């Protein structure tokens, strides 16, 4: 049995086609030495928070809150423009978060699925093809916003601007 | 019969649904599936059928509330942002409740429907099958008419910046 | 239900006072719903006391006030008052003094809300509070209704008061006797 993500090598053990965005793909093999659902957890966890980042990157090039409205449209400029009170609120909103995930790994570690915090307000997932189809979409959202993050980040910090104004300026490349 | 008849006919394409000549060479419909691609062109037709309408109505009439463009297609730019954002989320209500909440190529068809019915005939127009049958061949192929004649009309709106019916009342070729 | 396109999440029983099948955002899934019973009944009892207040400080007031609060409607009295305490001034303490009493009766209630939630004999909200015992000897269960929907009209109503308030300097009388 080979890997349908890279067909010239073989299938790696450890991740299987009930994990959402399988494809077969882990070249080196980090599931054959770390839990593969671990590696789900986090893959997910990183997903998520990179799906705001993502968004949070864009969205002031936009519309700003009032108070912030003063603050750079330039992401990295504005992480420093936040006062510590808003980023240590920031910080113990995301720890009571947290908490929860604290308690679902390093306690029942074994019991459910990967990244399933009891968060299904509206309902969804409840129909079957719906909830394989959102398993799967969320997984290939995470791992698009953290490729787009990863750039958007970089991009920031070679143009001293955020991702809309350096497209629209044109400032693609190390002035 | 074959609309292309030096091309084999796509293996797919069974005579079943109307509008069918047999016309897929590029390949689809051996890679996605049909009830999608069906309820998709059934989708960008009736858009486009208001379309056409829009177009032509709004070179005439204007409501008092708003603004007139140059061009219908200049009307979508003096229309305040709050009512383009009203229609979005309006349009969006129905594509949600329309579709049972399942708007994705994964669940839209896991409930049985057929491609494009919303169980939309206040008139009853629909109530004789082969009526019914005609009008579904005459709905295909008049959207589809109306999605070239809606690319025509706004790409010719947009270059020469005089409607359509001006544009032909007074019609200048390209210097 | 409530919303037929989205019902209530089965975390809410359905035996509850109040229970109108509203919950179309799921947000009993998100908290304990002893908690947001007890927090409802909480917030129903505060905005019930700031909605017969402003219209009370409206129709009449206690003597003397003028003074130390002039003409100032309800936003306005409590940051006149809290500027009046921020001199040294003794007859400027109705602020403090009701913030005293009512984290007192918090602070020595506290243990109740904890009580509800790890299995305890008291239901959200009943402090036994029935002094004249007209609920009590009489059967009870249309009061907690009442209760329930005068509540979420208060706070409603508190809501609508205070934002009519920070646009235009009219309390609850002024601005429903005219239309600006
Ligand atoms: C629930 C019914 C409802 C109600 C009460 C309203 C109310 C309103 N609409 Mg209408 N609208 C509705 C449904 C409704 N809409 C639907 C279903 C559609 C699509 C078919 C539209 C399409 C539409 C257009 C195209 C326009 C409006 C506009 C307006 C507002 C004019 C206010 C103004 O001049 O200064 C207010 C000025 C502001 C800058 C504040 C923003 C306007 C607020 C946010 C309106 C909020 C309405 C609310 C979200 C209901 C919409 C629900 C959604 C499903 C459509 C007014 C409050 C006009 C507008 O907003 O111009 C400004 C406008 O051009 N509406
Ligand atoms: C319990 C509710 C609550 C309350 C009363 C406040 C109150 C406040 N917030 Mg906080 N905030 C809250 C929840 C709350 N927040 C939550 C849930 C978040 C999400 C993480 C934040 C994130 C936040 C940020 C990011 C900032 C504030 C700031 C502020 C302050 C405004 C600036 C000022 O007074 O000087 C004010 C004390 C600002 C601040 O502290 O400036 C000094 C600020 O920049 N808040
Ligand atoms: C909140 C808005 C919203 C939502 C959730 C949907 C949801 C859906 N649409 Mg619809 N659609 C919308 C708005 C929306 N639509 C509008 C405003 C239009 C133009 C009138 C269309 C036209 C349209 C067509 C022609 C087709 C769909 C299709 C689909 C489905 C595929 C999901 C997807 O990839 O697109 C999800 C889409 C979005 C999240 C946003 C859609 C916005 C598009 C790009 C239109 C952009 C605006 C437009 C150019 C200008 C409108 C001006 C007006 C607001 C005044 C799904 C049922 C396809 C389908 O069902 O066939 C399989 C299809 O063929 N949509
Ligand atoms: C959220 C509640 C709230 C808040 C913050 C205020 C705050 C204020 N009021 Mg308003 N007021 C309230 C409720 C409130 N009041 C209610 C419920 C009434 C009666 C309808 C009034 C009637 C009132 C008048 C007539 C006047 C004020 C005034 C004032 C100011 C001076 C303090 C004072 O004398 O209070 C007076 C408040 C009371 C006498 C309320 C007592 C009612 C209690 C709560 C009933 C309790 C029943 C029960 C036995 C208790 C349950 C026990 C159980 C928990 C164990 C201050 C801004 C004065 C002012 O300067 O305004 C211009 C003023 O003239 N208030
Ligand atoms: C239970 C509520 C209550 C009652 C019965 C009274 C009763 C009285 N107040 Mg008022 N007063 C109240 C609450 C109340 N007050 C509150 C909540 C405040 C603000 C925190 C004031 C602030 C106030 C001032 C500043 C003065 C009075 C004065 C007076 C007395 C004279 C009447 C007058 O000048 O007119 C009168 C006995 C006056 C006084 O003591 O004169 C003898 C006076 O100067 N009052
Ligand atoms: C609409 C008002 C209303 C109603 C129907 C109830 C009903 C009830 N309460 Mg609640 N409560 C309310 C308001 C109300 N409460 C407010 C505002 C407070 C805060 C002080 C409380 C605090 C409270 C506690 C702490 C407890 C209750 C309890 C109870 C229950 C048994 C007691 C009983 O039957 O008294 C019936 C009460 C009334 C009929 C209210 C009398 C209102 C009179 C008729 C008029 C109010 C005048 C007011 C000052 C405003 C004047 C108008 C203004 C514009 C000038 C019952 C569900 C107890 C419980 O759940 O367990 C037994 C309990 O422990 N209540
Ligand atoms: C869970 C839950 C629900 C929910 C929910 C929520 C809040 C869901 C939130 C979902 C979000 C925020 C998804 C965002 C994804 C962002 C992506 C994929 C961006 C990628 C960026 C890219 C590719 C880029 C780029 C860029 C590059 C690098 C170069 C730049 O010069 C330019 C460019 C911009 C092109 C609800 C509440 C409904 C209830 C339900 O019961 C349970
Ligand atoms: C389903 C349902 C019903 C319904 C309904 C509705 C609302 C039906 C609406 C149907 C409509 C609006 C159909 C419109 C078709 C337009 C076409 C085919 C394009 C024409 C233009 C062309 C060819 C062109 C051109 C041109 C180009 C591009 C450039 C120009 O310079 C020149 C030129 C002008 C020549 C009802 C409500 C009755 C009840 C029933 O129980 C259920
Ligand atoms: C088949 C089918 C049917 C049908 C049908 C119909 C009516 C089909 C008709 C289709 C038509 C008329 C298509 C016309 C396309 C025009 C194009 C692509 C030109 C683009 C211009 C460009 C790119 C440019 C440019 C340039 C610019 C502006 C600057 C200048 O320097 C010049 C330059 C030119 C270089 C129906 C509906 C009955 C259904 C049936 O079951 C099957
Ligand atoms: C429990 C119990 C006891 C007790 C007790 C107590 C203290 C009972 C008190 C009960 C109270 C105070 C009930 C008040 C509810 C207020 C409402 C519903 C207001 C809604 C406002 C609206 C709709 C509005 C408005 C608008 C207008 C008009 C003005 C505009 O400018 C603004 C706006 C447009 C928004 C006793 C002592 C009997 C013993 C007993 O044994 C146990
Ligand atoms: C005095 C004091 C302060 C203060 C203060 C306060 C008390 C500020 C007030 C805060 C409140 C209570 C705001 C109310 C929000 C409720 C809303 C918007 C209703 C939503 C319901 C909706 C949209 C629909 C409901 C519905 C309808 C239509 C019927 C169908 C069902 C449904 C759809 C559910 C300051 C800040 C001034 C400072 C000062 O130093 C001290
Ligand atoms: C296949 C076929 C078979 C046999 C016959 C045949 C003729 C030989 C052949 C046909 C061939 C051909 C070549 C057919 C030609 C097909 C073509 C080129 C169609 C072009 C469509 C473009 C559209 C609808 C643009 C829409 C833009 C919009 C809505 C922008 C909106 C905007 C938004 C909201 C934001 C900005 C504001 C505005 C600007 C308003």
């Amino acid at each position: 049995e080979m890997s349908e993500a890279i067909p010239f090598m073989p299938k790696p053990a450890n991740i299987d086609s009930s994990m959402p965005g399988y494809a077969g793909f882990d070249p080196l093999g980090f599931t054959d030495y770390y839990s593969a659902k671990w590696m789900q957890e986090a893959e997910i966890k990183h997903g998520r928070v990179c799906m705001l980042a993502a968004l949070g990157m864009v969205f002031p090039e936009f519309a700003k809150f009032p108070q912030f409205a003063s603050f750079s449209t330039n992401p990295l400029e504005a992480f420093y423009q936040v006062s510590p009170a808003g980023w240590g609120q920031i910080f113990l909103f995301i720890g009571v978060l947290e908490t929860f995930s604290y308690e679902k790994s390093f306690y029942n570690f074994e019991g459910g699925a990967p990244g399933a915090l009891g968060f299904d307000p509206l309902r969804m997932s409840s129909n079957p093809a719906s909830a394989k189809q959102y398993a799967a979409a969320e997984v290939r959202n995470g791992r698009l916003a953290m490729i787009g993050f990863s750039g958007m980040l970089h991009h920031a910090i070679v143009s001293k601007q955020g991702p809309i104004t350096q497209i629209v300026e044109q400032n693609f490349y190390p002035k | 019969d074959n609309a292309m008849p030096f091309l084999e006919r796509p293996p797919k394409l069974d005579g079943s649904l109307a509008g069918d000549v047999g016309f897929d060479p590029v390949g689809f419909s051996n890679y996605f599936d049909l009830r999608w691609l069906r309820e998709s062109e059934l989708k960008h037709g009736r858009v486009c059928m208001l379309g056409v309408t829009g177009l032509l109505v709004q070179e005439a009439v204007c409501l008092p509330q708003f603004s007139n463009g140059k061009t219908p297609v200049d009307d979508f730019f003096v229309v305040p942002a709050a009512g383009l954002w009203q229609v979005f989320f309006a349009i969006g209500a129905v594509e949600f409740f329309s579709h049972g909440f399942k708007l994705t190529p994964g669940d839209m068809f896991s409930e049985g429907r057929e491609a494009g019915d919303f169980g939309f005939d206040p008139l009853g127009c629909g109530k004789n099958p082969d009526a019914l049958a005609r009008r579904r061949l005459v709905e295909v192929k008049n959207g589809r008419l109306a999605m070239i004649a809606f690319g025509g009309l706004l790409h010719q709106q947009l270059l020469t910046g005089q409607g359509t019916f001006e544009q032909l009342a007074n019609f200048k070729a390209i210097a | 239900r409530a919303v037929p396109f989205a019902p209530a999440p089965d975390c809410l029983p359905e035996n509850i006072p109040g229970y109108m099948g509203f919950d179309p955002l799921g947000l009993s899934t998100l908290c304990n719903v002893e908690w947001l019973r007890e927090a409802e009944i909480k917030h129903c009892r505060v905005a019930m006391l700031a909605a017969a207040g402003s219209i009370a400080q409206d129709l009449y007031q206690f003597p003397g006030v003028e003074k130390i609060v002039g003409s100032a409607k309800m936003t306005g009295v409590h940051d006149k008052i809290l500027a009046a305490a921020s001199t040294g001034d003794y007859k400027a303490q109705a602020m403090s003094q009701i913030l005293f009493w009512t984290s007192f009766l918090e602070i020595v209630t506290l243990p109740a809300v904890f009580e509800t939630m790890n299995g305890g004999p008291r239901k959200p909200g009943v402090f036994f509070f029935d002094p004249l015992g007209l609920g009590k000897g009489d059967k009870m269960g249309e009061m907690e209704l009442k209760e329930i929907k005068n509540g979420r009209l208060a706070m409603i109503g508190v809501g609508g008061m205070v934002h009519h308030y920070l646009l235009t300097g009219k309390g609850p009388i002024q601005f429903l006797s005219g239309i600006p």
